[PDB]
């Protein structure tokens, strides 16, 4: 969630950088009129941000207030060696696990498929 | 607006005055039943206490009834404009 | 409670000022604006609307 | 002139409507919950990661992926582990399939012992052997602490949401029960 700190005030820094460029273009520094701020004249360049992240990805602006980002699956086991959460594939708009690289496979099943093509379910 | 009763003594109030409102209107329909009973009944029970000589003697119970529209963004912003009033005393 | 009951069936309610919804809540009620316009003389203890809430 | 927003999705809903009464904007980081990503009613709370409706999307894909239809919910109070929850559920219901063995909450301040109860319900029930927890990090703790006792060691796995994707603090009851636990994490790098 760091990265994630870090990029929200990196959005914030850029929408005030943006504010400042806009409302006062021959003013170099601090500006006058920038005093009263105002929420609204602010989340209108939150919303409008656009820039390359410290981790390269760029944040997404929408008028919604959200990021669509990936959803990475990572994963505790024991390896005897060094035991840490392994990452198993990206989100890139639909799955991509990795098969072998999960439960060490268990399933959890409401009712066990007991008919063979005999028996009734 | 909003009901604003003189007195030595304000006692605030949140009644549902309207309903929940649409994705158009923030206030829906006027609650007829819920409200404005809730609000007669408030002002019956003020106006007893002040003409009781036996309950505070010689004491006056002013009202501060804010709109509600059953909704709590509307409720918040009433508290906060009654807050910023303050900051008359409740 | 008695009390209540006289209380909202002798006094009107168009006439007690300083009460703003009380306006929009008697237009709503007799349903017509301020179309089947009535009159000021008319009371709530006669419509069957009014009922003695908990 | 801004707000970092808050990591719990109460703490966080109550610090986005008083900022936004005074109209203020709002940015989060750990705060996916999908009933602030309306602009409506949370309109100065852009945050920068997403809601948790691609948690549950993501979770429905997991649970089809691996062929599991038989999974328990839990959750604590505030916003966060119930719509976590109401979430998976929904998407669960609408496409997969995936039906929910029970859903038990964890109390705000369990007292006089109300939480031997909660991993009692479930172990009760052999067939659920996936349990998805929306939980912090405390309640996810104190429910691995649970359930390896009675002596019990990988019953069954479980379904880490976003409070403890790649945290360290739950790392000692994973290595000494919950071995192999899958959790999920929004795209991040050192």
């Amino acid at each position: 969630k760091v990265q994630f700190v870090i990029d929200a005030v990196y959005a914030m820094g850029h929408a005030l950088h943006a504010m400042h460029r806009d409302l006062c273009p021959g003013r170099v520094g601090l500006c006058p009129r920038m005093d009263p701020v105002d929420g609204t004249q602010l989340l209108k360049y939150i919303r409008n941000v656009n820039f390359s992240g410290i981790a390269g990805n760029p944040v997404t602006f929408n008028e919604n207030g959200d990021a669509p980002g990936r959803y990475d699956i990572y994963q505790y086991q024991l390896r005897n060696d060094s035991a840490e959460y392994k990452v198993i594939g990206s989100w890139t708009d639909h799955l991509h696990l990795r098969i072998e690289r999960m439960h060490w496979l268990p399933r959890s099943i409401c009712s066990l498929p007991c008919q063979p093509g005999e028996r009734k379910k | 607006n909003s009901i604003r009763i003189d007195g030595d003594i304000t006692l605030g109030g949140l009644f549902p005055v309207h309903g929940r409102g649409s994705e158009g209107k923030p206030c829906g329909e006027l609650k007829k039943e819920k409200g404005i009973h809730r609000l007669e009944a408030m002002l019956f029970a003020l106006d007893r206490i002040n003409n009781d000589p036996d309950l505070l003697p010689n004491i006056t119970l002013g009202a501060r009834i804010l709109d509600t529209c059953s909704r709590d963004t509307h409720a918040l912003e009433q508290s906060l404009t009654f807050v910023q009033a303050l900051i008359e005393r409740v | 409670v008695r009390g209540f009951d006289r209380y909202f069936s002798s006094r009107t309610l168009d006439n007690n000022r300083r009460n703003i919804w009380f306006a929009e809540f008697w237009e709503d009620n007799f349903h017509c604006k301020l179309v089947k316009k009535c009159t000021n003389r008319e009371r709530i203890g006669q419509d069957s609307a009014y009922e003695q809430e908990g | 002139v801004g707000v970092i927003g808050a990591s719990g999705s109460s703490v966080s809903i109550m610090v986005a409507n008083i900022l936004r009464l005074f109209k203020i904007p709002q940015i989060s980081y750990a705060s996916t919950a999908p009933d602030l990503s309306d602009n409506s009613r949370y309109d100065f709370f852009s945050r920068v990661v997403p809601s948790d409706t691609y948690q549950a999307q993501a979770m429905v894909d997991i649970v089809r992926a691996l062929k599991w239809n038989y999974v328990s919910t839990v959750a604590s109070e505030g916003s966060y582990g119930e719509s976590g929850v109401e979430a998976f559920i929904q998407k669960s219901r609408e496409d997969g399939g995936v039906c929910i063995a029970q859903s038990v909450k964890i109390p705000r301040e369990p007292k006089a012992g109300e939480f031997d109860k909660i991993i009692r319900r479930l172990l009760e029930t052999s067939n659920a052997r996936a349990v998805i927890i929306f939980a912090n990090e405390d309640d996810i703790r104190r429910v691995l602490e649970a359930a390896r006792r009675a002596n019990q060691t990988g019953h069954f796995f479980w379904m880490g949401s976003d409070s403890w994707g790649s945290k360290i603090a739950p790392v000692l009851h994973l290595e000494e029960v919950a071995e192999g636990a899958v959790t999920i994490l929004p795209k991040r790098m050192s």
